[PDB]
């Protein structure tokens, strides 16, 4: 029975089970958006346990974001590791997982577990050439891993959440150690963080996403992200490349993960948005490396 | 940056 349900998916050990919020979570509950656009703190101890970091083996390093949804399988964005165009070409033994971490840089002693990867399962159908259309990968874990205050799966949307919370003026959240920033004429000063970060951004309805790219926006993507203006506080940007994008339901206070963060843009000063796989519409996709798959 | 982690993970 994995990731075919999962019983106890997002309901945070140190929130939600403890009757108790995060210090944002209201602004995701509101239906309408106009106000509160929160700047982008610094993650609260347990905000996000399903929180995964993919490390590369040698040379160590932070490759990307990505989410914990089973003890056996993790969800990241497939150009993590496999891009042509950068001959990036990913594989079991060149990276590791990361999960249950606050600190980007040290290891955390009787916290973070770092397990390796046993299959990557690219979709079949992702395309590099044009555009990152199906931009999803699933990594299934060499072995479970034991959930923990630290340490817990997101739940995975069903026709219906998609359908109710999947809507332009709704806040999702992100999180991550701001891989999203890979600059170069950069000066990246008051940044690159220590702690793992969180920010808040409203979903945008599809039109006006398609009109501030010049990419071609399929029906798997979403884009969210202020309004190009005076004050957005908020960073799309603030996240990484494959980590999550969630949002709380206001049914039955669980999260999902709606997206995995895709692309930015005018991840600069030029008023643009971040640009997310839809975990609904790959998730038959999903349903099925899981339901059949491990080796 | 990155704190080296235990030689027991490669
Ligand atoms: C990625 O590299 C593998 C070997 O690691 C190769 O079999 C695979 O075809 C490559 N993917 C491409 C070329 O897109």
């Amino acid at each position: 029975t994995f990731g075919s349900g999962e019983a106890d998916c997002g309901l945070r050990p140190l929130f939600e089970k403890k009757s108790l919020e995060d210090k944002t979570e209201r602004e995701l509950l509101e239906s309408y958006i106009d106000g509160r656009i929160v700047e982008g703190s610094d993650a609260e101890i347990g905000m996000s346990p399903w929180q995964v970091m993919l490390f590369r083996k040698s040379p160590q390093e932070l490759l990307c974001g990505a989410s914990l949804i089973s003890d056996r399988w993790v969800l990241t964005a497939a150009h993590c590791l496999l891009y042509p165009p950068w001959d990036k070409n990913f594989t079991e033994n060149d990276l590791l997982v990361r999960i249950g971490k606050h600190s980007r840089t040290r290891y955390e002693r009787n916290i973070e577990k770092i397990s390796m990867l046993e299959k990557i399962y690219i979709h079949p159908r992702y395309n590099w050439r044009e555009n990152l259309d199906r931009d999803i990968a699933l990594m299934k874990l060499k072995k479970p891993v034991a959930f923990s205050d630290y340490i817990h799966p997101v739940c995975l949307p069903d026709r219906e959440t998609a359908a109710s919370l999947l809507q332009a003026g709704y806040k999702g959240r992100v999180t991550g150690w701001g891989n999203l920033k890979e600059t170069w004429t950069a000066n990246v000063g008051k940044g690159q963080p220590s702690v793992l970060q969180v920010v808040n951004l409203p979903i945008v309805e599809r039109p006006v996403c398609k009109d501030s790219t010049r990419i071609r926006i399929t029906d798997n993507m979403f884009c969210a992200g202020y309004k190009p203006d005076e004050g957005k506080r908020g960073d799309a940007c603030e996240g990484d490349s494959g980590g999550p994008f969630v949002m709380k339901s206001p049914f039955n206070n669980r999260w999902y993960q709606m997206g995995i963060v895709s692309w930015g843009e005018g991840c600069d000063r030029d008023g643009k948005y971040g640009f997310y796989t839809h975990v609904f519409r790959l998730k038959k996709w999903i349903q099925k490396v899981i339901d059949q798959f491990g080796e | 940056d990155f704190e080296e982690i235990p030689e027991e993970y490669l």
